[PDB]
C-alpha cells in the first residue's frame, strides 16, 4: 500500500519553522506518525515535516 | 473559511 496514511488538508497552512510543512486546502499529506502533542510527522511534495493535526481531515 | 489555531509547538 501507500507509504503512509494519506489525508486531505482542510485549510491552508504556512510553515512557521523550517521543519514544518506548508500546504494548501486540498493537498494530500502522507502521515508517517500520529505523534502525541498536536503535531504529526508528515510528508508533502518530497519534504518531511510537522503538520498541525487539526488541519487535516479526521484524526 | 475560518481555521483552528495550531497547537503549541514545544
Amino acid at each position: 500500500g501507500s507509504p503512509g496514511i494519506q489525508v486531505k488538508a482542510l485549510y491552508d497552512y504556512d510553515a512557521q519553522t523550517g521543519d514544518e510543512l506548508t500546504f494548501k486546502e486540498g493537498d494530500t499529506i502522507i502521515v508517517h506518525q500520529k505523534d502525541p502533542a498536536g503535531w504529526w510527522e508528515g510528508e508533502l511534495n518530497g519534504k518531511r515535516g510537522w503538520v498541525p493535526a487539526n488541519y487535516v481531515q479526521d484524526i | 473559511r475560518p481555521k483552528p489555531v495550531p497547537p503549541p509547538r514545544g
